[PDB]
């Protein structure tokens, strides 16, 4: 019932100042708290600080009393969340809950979440490589940075039974991605933000 | 019952205790309107409907 | 509607004349120890006029 | 009361019998003030339990829990393939709310044997100053492996061994590769590249190892 509906991810550079909001829908605004919780990739959750509407008082961690700014709007019933001087080790997906007005509380509602990409060099475009083997075979992508890229073989043709390896995180710095399938070996990479709809052709 | 054939049943001439259901921890919502929450065992009504 | 003006609606005792309480302690309701936390039996004692 | 450390971690249960999830305390929680989420792949966490005692309205029957000073437990009966995700604990018995690392449930599958293939560097790449050989390990049920890379004479690392992560397939079968990054011209100024992989309850045999 308690719609908690988020913005997007930001693509943001190192040092900045983020603003995320979150709508929050439902029941009244001032009636129930609101506090933000991060979640780094693999790092399991973590407290960053909370609002009460009512008060208008913010009680931050020991990790953020003096970064963090949460305020909250109480006209729109809209949450946001400032945090100056963001370091490389901010890629987290921050979680909007709506907790109650007490001292000791717990997280019944969360949201979508936004992961804000803080580390960013540059939006250069992926590269696509046609390794042939020695039909096994896929097209690696690599040097991308934005990372919505997803390898569609053929807009659908050799789906079937392909394996979409999650990125990770290159020793250059930008994400890399593969995806190989075996039996028309057109692989059709899209890249949203950068509109990159390079084919490629791989043979066994 | 149903919506539309809400069956109520009076109840009268008898000593009727509140705290077994405002102290049960099993129901969803307990809003009193009109009276409080509390000091519901102080207050001697004529009859009472449910 | 102007949520910048309270006015405490829960208390355990009365309040004495000339007497100023801006604590924001979880009401004790019922019979179950609240200990900080809110929901079922535990009100907050703030309330907006609206 | 600061500290809250999940004892299984991981746990390979069958889709059907009953599962312990563990969440010692480490400050004496005076109140049993603890909370269990389910936190799915890629998406928001589930409210489960308040109070390691009492359940939420809307959760199934099967979600229970016990612990009174320094040990709460999660007694799960019946797991059904929905309830195979993350769970989290979260303790508010203290003024800093901290939470776990989390345990991944995961299904039985029967043991599996993967496949290892060796793609040869493309043409563009052997030309460029990227050239990477790609070793995929598809099809295997234990995800607890060591692939090796024998890129020279010996067992050299360097950086082909990237990890590209995997996830739980329909069939419960996971997938891991490596793809090399080395210059156009130390590919062929090498030895054979051959990719063995040590996998649990198998061996580790070159497969498709391409001369230069």
């Amino acid at each position: 019932q308690v719609q908690l509906v988020q913005s997007g991810a930001e693509v943001k550079r190192p040092g900045s100042s983020v603003k995320v909001s979150c709508k929050a829908s439902g029941d009244t605004f001032i009636n129930y708290a609101f506090s933000w919780v991060r979640q780094a990739p693999g790092q399991g959750l973590e407290w960053m600080g909370r609002i009460i509407p009512i008060l208008d008082i913010a009680h931050y961690a020991q990790k953020f009393q003096g970064r963090l700014t949460i305020t909250a709007d109480k006209s729109t019933d809209t949450a946001y969340m400032e945090l100056t001087s963001l370091k490389s080790d901010d890629t987290a997906v921050y979680f909007c809950a709506r907790v109650f007005r007490g001292s000791q509380y717990w997280f019944d509602p969360w949201g979508q979440g936004t992961l804000v990409t803080v580390s960013s060099a540059s939006t250069k475009g992926p590269s696509v490589f046609p390794l042939a083997p020695s039909a096994a075979l896929g097209c690696l992508v690599k040097d991308y940075f934005p990372e919505p890229v997803t390898v569609s073989w053929n807009s659908g043709a050799l789906t079937s039974g392909v394996h979409t390896f999650p990125a990770v995180l290159q020793s250059s710095g930008l994400y890399s991605l593969s995806s190989v399938v075996t039996v028309t070996y057109i692989c059709n990479v899209n890249h949203k933000p950068s509109n990159t709809k390079v084919d490629k052709r791989v043979e066994p | 019952a149903s919506v539309y054939a809400w069956n109520r049943k009076r109840i009268s001439n008898c000593v009727a205790d509140y705290s077994v259901l405002y102290n049960s921890a099993s129901f969803s919502t307990f809003k009193c309107y009109g009276v409080s929450p509390t000091k519901l065992n102080d207050l001697c009504f004529t009859n009472v409907y449910a | 509607g102007n949520y910048n003006y309270l006015y405490r609606l829960f208390r355990k005792s009365n309040l004495k004349p000339f007497e100023r309480d801006i604590s924001t302690e979880i009401y004790q309701a019922g019979s179950t120890p609240c200990n900080g936390v809110e929901g079922f039996n535990c009100y907050f004692p703030l309330q907006s006029y609206g | 009361e600061i500290v809250l450390t999940q004892s299984p971690g991981t746990l390979s249960l069958s889709p059907g019998e009953r599962a312990t999830l563990s969440c010692r305390a480490s400050q004496s929680i005076n109140n049993r003030h603890l909370a269990w989420y389910q936190q799915k792949r890629g998406q928001a966490p589930r409210f489960l339990i308040y109070g390691a005692a009492s359940r939420a309205t809307g959760i199934p029957d099967r979600f229970s829990g016990s612990g009174s000073g320094t040990d709460f437990t999660l007694t799960i009966s019946r797991l059904e393939p929905e309830d195979f995700a993350v769970y989290y604990c979260q303790q508010y018995g203290s003024s800093p709310p901290t939470f776990g690392q989390g345990t991944k449930v995961e299904i039985k599958r029967t043991v599996a044997a993967p496949s290892v293939f060796i793609f040869p560097p493309s043409d563009e790449q052997l030309k460029s100053g990227t050239a990477s050989v790609v070793c995929l390990l598809n099809n295997f049920y234990p995800r607890e492996a060591k692939v090796q890379w024998k890129v020279d004479n010996a067992l050299q690392s360097g950086n082909s061994q990237e990890s590209v992560t995997e996830q739980d397939s329909k069939d419960s079968t996971y997938s891991l590769s490596s793809t090399l990054t080395l210059s156009k011209a130390d590919y062929e100024k090498h030895k054979v590249y051959a990719c063995e992989v040590t996998h649990q309850g198998l061996s580790s045999p070159v497969t498709k190892s391409f001369n230069r």
